[PDB]
């Protein structure tokens, strides 16, 4: 015992209280891409912190690119700031982390076989396009990959406690079936 | 005359800072063959990552289906 999950990134939801022109927001916005063939979405960037974002017609957007919350807050307001700094009235409020993204290894490989078949009620495994494994924990509801090099990921996470949890309650599962 | 299932794929966009387009990146850069980040096991995976779980995960940063 003694792993501690690492966190990598964050994910974050804001919402300007105002309707936008994605056309007008994607040829105002000096970063930004407006592609129609994936969605109907504006997606800015900024390097500083080296972010991404994208902001729906309806005002809603989503800020992924922190590794903390005082990492995405500063991420959200510059964004939040293109749309004021460009003339239209974007806000800055309805701000939450609804994804945390960590990572960890257990110093050991994992029998990606082995989880499939103990918790295939909740674990998933595809060794025609994923060699890797996916486990969804329950509670809380994250999902976890494991690769055989022994390296695990935790996305999905509504919080700090979430991710340090998902890896304390997959962390033995994967000690029980182990591969060395 | 429509689409079937709204919505963009951010299979990657919870993985690690994205462009909606399908692009995962990471806030800080790494110029070595081997070192912080994910190898290209996951990222080519991400693309096709939304029919085991992600999916929920994926309309899940994006609700563009409301205008």
């Amino acid at each position: 015992s003694g792993i501690v999950p690492t966190l990598q990134n964050i994910v974050a939801t804001v919402t300007l209280g105002c309707r936008l022109d994605l056309k007008t927001v994607a040829l105002h916005a000096r970063n930004a891409e407006y592609n129609p063939k994936r969605f109907a979405a504006v997606i800015m960037r900024i390097r500083e912190p080296k972010t991404t974002a994208l902001i729906f017609a309806s005002g809603k957007m989503v800020v992924t690119g922190a590794k903390s919350e005082d990492d995405s807050k500063l991420a959200s307001r510059k964004y939040a700031r293109i749309i004021q700094k460009i003339g239209f009235a974007a806000k800055f409020t309805d701000f939450k982390i609804q994804n945390i993204v960590g990572s960890c290894d257990v110093k050991f490989p994992i029998r990606l076989e082995g989880l499939a078949f103990s918790h295939g009620t909740f674990s998933s495994y595809e060794p025609e396009l994923f060699p890797g494994l996916i486990y969804r924990m329950v509670k809380p509801k994250i999902v976890l990959l494991i690769f055989v090099s022994g390296k695990i990921v935790l996305t999905g996470a509504k919080q700090r406690e979430e991710i340090y949890q998902a890896f304390e309650a997959i962390y033995p599962v994967l000690s029980e079936f182990r591969k060395m | 005359e429509g689409s079937i299932g709204n919505g963009l794929d951010l299979t990657g966009i919870l993985f690690g800072n994205i462009d909606s387009e399908g692009r995962l990146l990471q806030d800080d850069d790494g110029e070595g063959r081997g070192g912080t980040g994910f190898d290209a096991e996951l990222r080519e995976n991400i693309g096709s990552l939304s029919k085991l779980g992600l999916d929920s995960m994926l309309l899940e940063v994006i609700d563009l289906k409301e205008a």
